RNA sequence: AGCGCCGUGGCGCAGUGGAAGCGCGCAGGGCUCAUAACCCUGAUGUCCUCGGAUCGAAACCGAGCGGCGCUACCA
């Protein structure tokens, strides 16, 4: 009943090379197809690179040369490590705050481990 | 209106030790100003210059910056100082630092009290700096002694008492210290009570506390709990924590428990 | 416009609340189902058991949703050493319309008396068959005396096992001989994984579990497919909890004592030390009531050592400030519960792990400490918890003089020299202390490989005891 | 964690199950190359490797010391 | 949960008190027949968000954030 298929939401990332300015307007969907803070999403993207770009409205906005598999890549570990639980396969597990760091929690079991690195 | 040397007199002495900020280099040397005597500006050779070989008069000496220097003479008729850098023993070059340090914060206070009353610094430093210095040595011991004691100011003519209370007002803002003293007391007791017996050693210590010098011993652990203090004078923690050691032992000792002592009072 | 928790405070207002327990209440009237015993206070502990990497600590969580900690950084995602304790309420449909499988409703500790029922149709509520305390115990090779403590606490049992891996796993052998060893036979099987399966995969592994359970001392275990991740078939257990789990043989007649299996020291860090707590002993009471404001006296309690080598015991007196149940303070405490007595005890003797696996002794008791002590021995003849790759799981020996071996005695952890070999007794020579009241459970375990490893199973016959220094 | 990388050359981060001098040892005869072992104030370990043979310290480690090889990362640089 | 640290110029390190720091990088230029080596010049920042005393704060102080590290799950 529940599960009729046997996670699979994950798009494929549209980034904008205009020339001089790299431009990533897929955040905040990967967010609504994620469950995560949008907030933590931007910090984590820019702890992960020598960049902190801009956010506008929904998108980031950064200025040079970059790719676009990169940040495929990028999705893929961070979905490994955050988005998807490596215990189950469920992707609406996100963080809370039960000490002072983040805690990771999930939505089908309530799972509770500390990653927050 | 920055003028008014630190020392006593106008003119450097012979052999002193003194700290340069550069300007300007052609061909001879640096010639830069000083900011440790009076401006009057003081020549760098090429021979004085490097400890090593000079490769690159560009890299070594950094114009717009202070380095550790000494002066050989000084031209008492109309000015024209010989200073080199090289010829410094390595074990004073920090303790020029020091003295620069020490130059520099005073003349910031006394600058702002100049700067606030659009009195000239000279006059500050001459109502202010110069019998201070006299009085404890450095103008530094004198600030801070007035810190604590209000009577180093006694005997001493200031220009107007709103310099006494703006440069007072300064001096407890920006030079305001006071080191922490730390400690752990390990509690090792298999014994019967035990939490009123430490209820009561905190009583014992924390009623110990003076006005001035507080004795607040937290808790961070069951065993480990810990003694913080402030130190006004450096010396006073020491025995105030012995005591606190002694008074711990003495309610440990008869009603069963056992403790020692991890860390002993440190600055 | 309620907010959720203004809404949660109407069902719990509505719901009766939870009335507090009387002061001084007519014990010998009082049962375990008793409402005022039942409201605040866990009657039966029930254990888990299960081979590593499997997840009982999960499946207690989703059964109740009291959380389990997984302490100590390193710990906090291998394994755990000390036990972990959660409390669910059996809550039980009254309305006969709905059906029995989703009648049980396990709900948490602070829940009031009578919740509503969450299933869509049935206005009616629920009450209380049974409070349940939860006491899970590790399952990996290296941690055994913690777990064999808390079977020895543990009164009800829950097997876990998995399908996918191998059907013969030997951890889960060796607890359930463990758990035979002790007087426990409620044992209720459940299937860890069944959605990842195939349908002919879980009846395999059925039939496999079925030929495992024949010949051991439980032959009537129910076996029920449970999901620990997915949150589903929580009500069959409570039922089958309910059904099958009466309550053991505790009344008020037995004279009232301790065994105390986690020490807590309540030292909130940060706060000035004028308002404090006194130290907790966590322990649990199968034999006795205890009351607010009771003497009460360790009894291994302070191991010392002479300068003459000579091992001095000081009985470890207290008064009682507290006896903290399920999630209130409590004025009556009720046997066959783990509880956290609150004593004045000095908070660094319940630092780490000081209590763990001793006795306690009201005062108007004298137990016994003894130093060397005469036990019945009972064997086994193949090692359980070993996977042998083709070649005979290893035989056990007969044991030897002079081998430190691991005497669990209940949830005392000790290692013994013996002095005295013969085919059912042994004189065990402790080091550390020992103390006997009536009988004691005991598990014995060897050092064949490595860690510690079960043996067999013995009863302490006679002692020689240790007079106590007042 | 335990990340290993090298950066043109260079290696930092190094468990020392095994002496780094011992790791000099076996890294100057068989690389040929002029190698130095400077502590930086207080980061990882710094073994330095003249012209760019990333790949041969890759072989390297292979041959020594690694065990994982997953997180030892090729630079671009 | 507290206490001991940090807040980058791509990075490491510094003084924090009159206002962008040094070096490792990067680019460009000089040297040389040429390369390397050597030498010169740059452009990369709310040195983490918010306030206070102060002609002035990156610092001196905090009312908190983000990450570290010790206690140790701190009923
Ligand atoms: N797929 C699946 N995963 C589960 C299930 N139950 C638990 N897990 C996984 O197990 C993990 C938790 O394991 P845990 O309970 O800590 O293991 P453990 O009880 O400490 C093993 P031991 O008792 O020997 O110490 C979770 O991350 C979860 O993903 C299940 O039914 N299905
Ligand atoms: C002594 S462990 C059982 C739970 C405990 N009484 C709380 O807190
Ligand atoms: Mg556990
Ligand atoms: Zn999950």
């Amino acid at each position: 009943t529940n599960n009729p298929e046997l996670k699979f939401r994950i798009p494929p990332p549209v980034c904008l090379r205009d020339g001089k300015k790299t431009i990533f307007s897929n955040i905040q969907d990967i967010a609504e197809k994620l469950h995560r803070s949008p907030e933590h999403l931007i910090q984590y993207l820019f702890a992960e690179l020598g960049t902190s770009g801009s956010v506008d409205g929904k998108r980031l906005v950064i200025k040079g040369k970059f790719q676009s598999k990169q940040m495929e890549n990028v999705l893929r570990r961070y979905i490994l490590e955050y988005v998807t639980c490596k215990t189950c396969k469920s992707i609406n597990t996100e963080l809370k705050r039960e000490n002072r760091l983040f805690f990771m929690v999930c939505k089908s079991c309530g799972s509770t481990r500390s990653v927050s690195s | 209106t920055s003028h008014c040397r630190f020392y006593e007199n106008k003119y450097p002495e012979i052999d002193d030790i003194v700290m340069v900020n550069v300007q300007q280099i052609a061909e001879m040397g640096a010639y830069v100003k000083l900011l440790e005597y009076d401006n009057i500006e003081g020549m760098i050779l090429l021979s004085e210059l490097s400890r090593r070989r000079i490769r690159s008069i560009q890299k070594l000496i950094r114009v717009g910056k202070n380095d550790v220097a000494v002066v050989l003479r000084v031209d008492k008729e109309k000015g024209y100082i010989d200073l080199s850098k090289r010829r410094v023993s390595s074990e004073d070059i920090i303790k020029c630092e020091e003295k620069y340090q020490k130059s520099k914060t005073v003349h910031s206070i006394l600058r702002y009290c100049a700067e606030k009353f659009q009195i000239p610094l000279e006059e500050l430093y001459k109502t202010i700096a110069w019998p201070l210095s006299r009085k404890f040595g450095h103008a530094y011991e004198a600030f801070k002694l007035s810190i604590i004691d209000e009577t180093v100011w006694e005997g001493i003519e200031p220009p107007s008492k709103d310099v006494l209370d703006e440069l007072k007002n300064y001096i407890s803002k920006r030079l305001t210290p006071a080191v922490k003293i730390r400690a752990d007391v390990e509690v090792s007791c298999f014994s019967y009570e035990g939490i009123d017996a430490i209820k009561d050693a905190l009583k014992s210590a924390e009623d110990m506390s003076t006005e001035q010098m507080q004795v607040k011993v937290k808790l961070v652990a069951a065993p480990l709990y810990v003694l913080t203090t402030q130190a006004l004078d450096k010396q006073k923690g020491i025995e105030q924590l012995e005591s606190a050691i002694e008074k711990i032992t003495e309610v440990i000792t008869k009603y069963g428990g056992v403790c020692n002592i991890t860390m002993p009072p440190k600055a | 416009g309620e907010t959720e928790e203004e809404k949660r405070k109407r069902e719990f207002e509505e719901g009766g609340g939870l009335p507090e327990q009387p002061l001084n209440p007519d014990f010998s009237k009082l049962n375990p189902l008793s409402a005022e015993i039942i409201n605040r206070q866990a009657t039966i502990n029930i254990g888990t058991i299960g081979h590593v990497a499997h997840g009982k600590s999960t499946v207690v969580r989703a059964i109740s949703g009291v959380q389990t900690v997984r302490f100590k950084d390193e710990l906090e995602r291998n394994i755990t050493i000390k036990l972990g304790y959660a409390n669910a309420k059996i809550y039980k449909c009254q309305e006969p319309t709905c059906p029995e499988p989703d009648c049980y409703r396990s709900f948490k500790s602070d829940k009031e008396i009578s919740p509503k029922c969450q299933r869509p149709g049935c206005p009616g509520r629920y009450k209380l068959v049974r409070h349940v305390s939860f006491v899970d115990c590790p399952g990996h090779d290296i941690l055994m005396s913690t777990m064999l403590s808390g079977a020895a606490v543990m009164d009800a049992a829950l097997l876990l096992i998995a399908g996918n891996e191998s059907c013969p796993q030997p951890q889960t052998s060796e607890h359930l001989a463990a758990i035979e060893i002790m007087k426990l036979k409620h044992v209720i099987i459940l299937q860890n994984k069944v959605d990842l399966m195939r349908e002919e995969s879980a009846l395999e592994h059925q039939k496999s579990i079925l030929k495992f359970i024949r010949g051991t001392i439980a032959d009537g275990a129910p076996i029920v497919p449970i999901s620990a991740q997915l949150k589903y078939n929580i009500d069959a257990v409570n039922e089958f909890i309910v059904k099958t789990i009466p309550v053991p043989p505790r009344d008020f007649m037995i004279s009232p004592r301790l065994i105390v299996i986690r020490s807590f020291d309540v030292n909130k860090p940060g706060a000035e030390i004028e308002d404090l707590k006194g130290g907790v002993a966590g322990g649990s009471i199968l034999n006795g009531v205890f009351k607010l404001g009771d003497e009460i006296e360790i009894r291994p309690g302070i191991v010392t050592k002479d300068d003459k080598g000579k091992i001095q015991c000081k009985p470890i007196f207290s008064n009682i400030v507290s006896l903290f149940a399920e999630q209130n303070d409590l004025k009556f405490a009720v046997p066959g519960g783990l509880i956290g007595v609150g004593t004045k005890v000095d908070p660094t003797l319940c630092r780490a792990d000081r209590l763990v696996g001793q006795v306690v002794g009201a005062k108007g008791h004298l137990p016994n400490i003894y130093t060397d002590i005469e036990i019945n021995y009972f064997l086994l003849r193949r090692l359980l918890g070993v996977k042998t790759d083709g070649q005979k799981q290893a035989k056990v020996r007969k044991l030897e003089p002079n081998e430190v071996l691991m005497v669990n005695i209940g949830s005392t952890a000790t290692g013994a020299r013996v002095v005295a070999v013969k085919a059912d007794m042994a004189r065990l020579q402790l080091t550390s202390p020992a103390c006997t009241e009536i009988n004691e459970k005991i598990a014995l375990s060897r050092r064949i490989e490595k860690h510690w490893r079960l043996i067999g199973w013995a009863t302490i016959k006679k002692g020689t005891t240790l007079e106590p220094i007042a | 964690s335990n990340y290993i990388h090298i950066r043109i050359t260079t290696v930092q981060g190094v468990p020392e199950e095994y002496d780094l001098k011992r790791i000099l040892k076996v890294l100057k005869k068989d690389f040929a190359c002029n190698g130095n072992i400077v502590k930086d104030p207080e980061m990882g370990e710094i073994i330095q490797l003249q012209g760019d043979q990333r790949a041969k310290v890759c072989e390297f480690m292979i041959s020594q010391l690694g065990l994982q090889k997953k997180n030892i990362k090729i630079h671009g640089f």
